[PDB]
């Protein structure tokens, strides 16, 4: 029981440097690279996954979220959080003389009432026309994935982003692509100077439309360089990238979002050049900018920015953006967070407490709590008192049946969820609280930490 | 006295997994040079990746590598029976006691105690429970008597039911391999009747691949396919097209990847290719489809395609997997484990294959014993009553023994957090005027029956333990030096 | 966490309090004298002097 | 003290053209002295000066990785 009371007391402060970082509010630190280069960046998930301890416990913490990362990518404090607080209870619990085991049998019957209580709060936003859905996207990114500064007014190149997802997708409300959606940044300029068209622009290296043909026959591929022209001349293309018009070192993969919006393919040798691989291109003109007016689930946004840690954060929030619009289009289930359910299945929880007794009545008690610690974080890093932030907000869910009221980190007033547009994904709280338990089971078997010889 | 020095040296070994004993034990974390975290309860993993530094440390590993072929789970509640019996017999080395009294008393007792074991186990056969019940209701506790406690529920309901597609006489453990898909959740794991792999590369067209085959046919091919020079390597890549197209195959296992030319001439007629395929997932088709490989062109003929049922595209963990289904001859179901977290895949993949083997076993012999540590309470009461009357001073050295197997009711009780001397008490009047059955029951935390608490567990657990520890402790008795050269 | 805070605004203020007059004829100056070369600089202006100086502040890199 | 008590009463009575004279170290007018700055220039370095430092006043500590 020793060797793992220094475990919690180390997984503590591993939770203690991100503790200031939970939320939109929450404020990052600091991180300095192996190499030398400094690292600011207000994302949780980033700072967390680059920065490596010494003790093993540690690096438990980055496998779990490694997986929080590729599923849900905004908000991963609270998974750190919320295990780090399974583990402080562990203190207590365990020195009663009570197998963790018995402890952790509770936390996963627990976990299935707030999966049950989370699922009656559920607000579908498909109801209404396609006016209000496709207003609410943009209105999601407006406030909960707004974090850094100068996003307080980010729908310029926001509604590209935005609207992006929503012209690929089906408007059977059901589709997941992640092939063709990928962010193009470029160093110059600034954020505000972004442009929304269906193509991708490279970094390598204009021609009038014609009838039949959607314009500028794009075909993707002295004696020697003439002879190539004329087998050209016998499809009539008037743009022909040349890889192997034409270009100069230019890579495979970087042609291949130009051959499937195109339906176009790939010609390893001239003599395989043929017209069955002529593609269709609206419009190309100087750095080629390459546009396409017809149906295509390929669209890339083109960035800007005066810094790459200004383009890195700016498209990492918006291609996180990708599940979180996934869950808010094919699931039906949107739920209301920012301190709405966290306190609401907490109160459901401890209710369940009282009605077992025995010795799950301090084992549901621990899993309020720990659902009570994400209120607590939040309330610090808003300049809130703790203990009078949760005393507010369970006395007006006890005496009001509204359960979208939470906790109002940036000062938006009213504490309701539902007028201030907060929304997080109903899939994404579900994960974050079984996989976290499912690292706090095992952590409280470890015992003995086998390392090799250095 | 120098028996004694290395005993020393191997006790932490089993104290480093003194708690993990039953299904409340804890786990050993182990990190090596590549940084690659493993956490499991069996010891085979542990006991392969920990530093040995005395030679007798590598013969509890040969014994626990040995483990698979004869039991293959319990390791926790076997290997530490080896240090246990050279624990107790310290004070009776010091003496004039030779080891080899030590050693023969051992193989009378063990023969006393198989004896009982054979006795304690059981078949009624006739009307009692029959298939989907014993490897069901009987096999519910027994198939992971460590971990996944609060998962078990959800694999008697689906572990079951694919281990009953496997007939018995065969035991195929060739077709029970796994694989690993990052996400999902542990009950969603589907059924799969047929060989499935993974792409291991991306494809341009990995969003126009066909969706699903009426009448599939899979050949294995080893012609590497990749492109005057110019119209002489396209013309004769072209011309092995053309000789696949005639066998009339849906689909082409190719070992070394294909280039555009045969993507794009396989794409135009809706034939299904896959590229990087695997040495051991060519072996698993002929299992299963009954295909054949061909090197080159020459032989291929076209008696040598074989076919399935249906073929399907599963998309899974933001993923395409290629997917068979109806296969003409499959002896098992293959499971896909799922889950976010690598650490659980790889943590239920060891205690998965440790339950296949209780289906191999029972097939051959059906039989049930009391679980739960209370097999060696009965045996250590029997021979204390016979050692009396044998052979001299046999009766100090069995009574070490059955004393010996008294830390499994010591170790059941820690993790429980229970009295060891209170279950002592309670178990001698138990297996004594309370006949035999009586075991121990952690879930009401006092003493109770295991026929009414439907938790048993395989006698031939019990009777490989005896021999794998056999060979072991003998052979830390019979080596009295030991010489390191540099 | 004590030392997180001073260490960090002090970086500008040990090799700063020379540059504070650089505005105006009598702002004092520093002088970089390398260890080998035969090189050096004299200017009022921390520019110069500060990207010529590694430090170890992590601060120092903003 | 004395030069900056001055020059803050002197504006506090609406004179903006006072200054800080560091030849005769008194209080004198900087458009008879030829001290002139374009506005481009004030807004320049207040503007940075405030946003640039926010970095060290949200972040408390700074934690360093060791090198690979």
């Amino acid at each position: 029981l020793e060797a793992k009371k220094s475990h919690i007391l180390a997984a503590r402060s591993v939770a203690s440097i991100i503790k200031t970082s939970l939320g939109p509010r929450g404020l990052d630190k600091i991180l300095i690279s192996p190499d030398g280069e400094i690292t600011i960046t207000n994302d949780g998930a980033t700072i967390l996954s680059q920065m490596e301890l010494d003790n093993e416990i540690a690096k438990l913490l980055v496998q779990l979220s490694k997986s929080q990362d590729d599923e849900i990518g905004d908000g991963t404090t609270g998974v750190v959080v919320l295990a780090s607080a399974l583990l402080d209870q562990a203190l207590e619990l365990i020195q009663k003389g009570i197998h963790p085991i018995k402890i952790a049998n509770g936390f996963d019957e627990a976990a299935k009432l707030a999966i049950s209580k989370l699922e009656e709060t559920c607000d579908d936003i498909s109801a209404s026309n396609d006016e209000l859905f496709r207003d609410f996207l943009l209105r999601a990114a407006k406030t909960s994935l707004g974090s850094k500064i100068v996003s307080k007014d980010h729908d310029r190149f926001a509604e590209m982003a935005v609207e992006a997802v929503i012209n690929v997708m089906d408007k059977d409300r059901k589709d997941v692509d992640f092939d063709l959606i990928k962010m193009q940044g470029r160093v110059g300029g600034s954020i505000s100077d972004s442009k929304l068209i269906n193509g991708v622009i490279l970094d390598k290296d204009c021609v009038l439309p014609k009838e039949g043909s959607d314009g500028v026959k794009l075909a993707i591929l002295q004696d020697k360089f003439k002879e190539m022209i004329d087998d050209v001349k016998k499809a009539g293309a008037d743009v022909v990238i040349c890889q192997w018009p034409a270009v100069r070192w230019v890579g495979g993969q970087e042609l291949e979002h130009i051959a499937i919006s195109t339906n176009g393919r790939i010609v390893p040798r001239f003599q395989d050049l043929s017209k069955d691989k002529l593609g269709t291109c609206s419009r190309i003109y100087e750095m080629l900018i390459i546009e396409q007016s017809k149906e295509t689930k390929t669209v890339t946004c083109f960035v800007r920015g005066s810094n790459k840690m200004i383009v890195d954060e700016a498209e990492r929030a918006l291609h996180d953006s990708l599940c979180v619009v996934r869950n808010l289009v094919k699931d039906s289930r949107v739920v209301y967070g920012g301190g709405a359910a966290e306190v609401t299945m907490s109160l459901a929880v401890s209710e369940e407490a009282d009605k077992q007794r025995g010795i799950d009545q301090y084992a549901f008690r621990g899993f309020a709590q720990a659902l009570d610690t994400i209120p607590m974080t939040l309330a610090e890093n808003s300049g809130l008192d703790p203990i009078g932030t949760l005393s507010t907000l369970k006395s007006k869910q006890l005496k009001e049946k509204i359960s979208n009221i939470g906790v109002d980190c940036l000062g938006y007033g009213s504490n309701d969820m539902k007028e201030l547009f907060v929304v997080d994904p109903f899939i994404g709280k579900k994960q974050q609280i079984l996989l976290a338990t499912q690292l706090c089971r095992m952590i409280l078997k470890i015992d003995n930490v086998i390392i090799s010889g250095k | 006295g120098q028996i004694i020095s290395n005993i020393n040296a191997c006790v932490a070994v089993q104290e480093a997994l003194k708690p993990t004993l039953g299904p409340l034990g804890s786990d050993i974390l182990i990190v090596t040079s590549n940084q690659k975290t493993t956490i499991s309860n069996d010891g085979a993993t542990i006991l392969k990746l920990l530093d040995v530094v005395h030679p007798a440390a590598k013969t509890l590993v040969d014994i626990s590598r040995a483990q698979d072929a004869e039991v293959g789970d319990g390791t926790t509640s076997v290997t530490i029976l080896a240090g246990e019996l050279m624990k107790e017999a310290k004070p009776f080395l010091e003496e004039g006691i030779s080891s080899h009294l030590i050693m023969k008393g051992y193989r009378k007792a063990v023969s006393l105690a198989v004896e009982k074991i054979n006795e304690l186990a059981v078949d009624i056969t006739s009307e009692k429970s029959s298939g989907r019940e014993l490897l069901e209701r009987c096999a519910r506790t027994a198939m992971s008597s460590k971990l996944i406690h609060n998962n078990a529920d959800f694999f008697v309901k689906m572990c079951v039911d694919a281990v009953l597609s496997l007939d018995r006489n065969d035991l195929d453990d060739k077709l029970i391999g796994i694989k690993k898909i990052p996400g999902g959740a542990m009950e969603e794991s589907l059924f799969i009747n047929g060989v499935a792999f993974k792409k291991t590369f991306s494809y341009a067209g990995f969003e126009q691949q066909p969706k699903k085959f009426n009448n599939p046919k899979i050949l294995s091919l080893n012609v590497e396919l990749e492109l005057a020079i110019v119209d002489a390597e396209w013309q004769l890549i072209f011309e092995k097209l053309r000789q696949v197209e005639e066998t009339g195959a849906n689909i082409v296992l190719s070992k070394l990847p294909i280039g555009d030319l045969a993507t794009q001439f396989f794409a135009d007629r809706n034939i299904f290719c896959a590229g990087r395929v695997s040495a051991d997932d060519m072996n698993r088709v002929i299992q299963a489809v009954g295909g054949s490989i061909q090197s080159t062109t020459s032989d291929i003929k076209p008696e040598h395609l074989g076919t399935c049922a249906l073929f399907e595209e599963m998309q899974i963990g933001s993923e395409r997997y290629n997917l068979f289904q109806g296969c003409p001859q499959a002896k098992t179901c293959t499971l896909l484990l799922r889950g976010g977290a690598e650490q659980v895949i790889a943590e239920v993949e060891r205690s998965l294959h440790d339950a296949i083997m209780i289906v191999k076993r029972a097939l051959q012999n059906k039989l049930i014993v009391a679980g739960g540590g209370a097999t060696e309470m009965e045996v250590s009461k029997c021979l204390r009553d016979y050692s009396k009357t044998i052979a001299g001073k046999q009766q100090m050295i069995i009574n070490a023994f059955a004393k010996a197997l008294e830390v499994i009711p010591r170790q059941l009780c820690e993790n429980a957090g229970f009295d060891a001397i209170e279950i002592l008490n309670k178990l001698r009047l138990a297996h004594s005027k309370g006949e035999k059955w009586y075991g121990v029951v952690f879930e009401t935390e006092n003493i109770g029956d295991n026929f009414a608490k439907f938790v048993w567990e395989p006698a031939l657990v019990k009777i490989n333990a005896l021999n794998s520890a056999t060979e072991a402790t003998n052979l830390i008795l019979s080596v009295d030096e030991t010489i390191t050269n540099k | 966490a004590e030392n997180a805070r001073l260490s960090a605004f002090v970086g500008a203020i040990a090799v700063g309090d020379l540059v504070k007059s650089t505005l105006g004829p009598k702002g004092m100056d520093k002088l970089l004298q390398s260890a080998s070369s035969n090189t050096c600089m004299v200017t009022n202006d921390g520019a110069t002097i500060l990207k010529s100086i590694p430090l170890d502040n992590p601060a120092a890199k903003v | 003290s004395e030069l900056v008590s001055k020059l803050r009463s002197s504006i506090y009575n609406g004179i903006s053209t006072s200054g800080l004279d560091l030849n005769n170290g008194t209080i004198a007018d900087m458009r008879q002295l030829g001290i002139v700055e374009s506005y481009k220039l004030k807004r320049a370095v207040v503007s940075s000066a405030s946003e640039a430092a926010e970095v060290l006043l949200r972040v408390d500590n700074i934690i360093r990785a060791r090198p690979r």
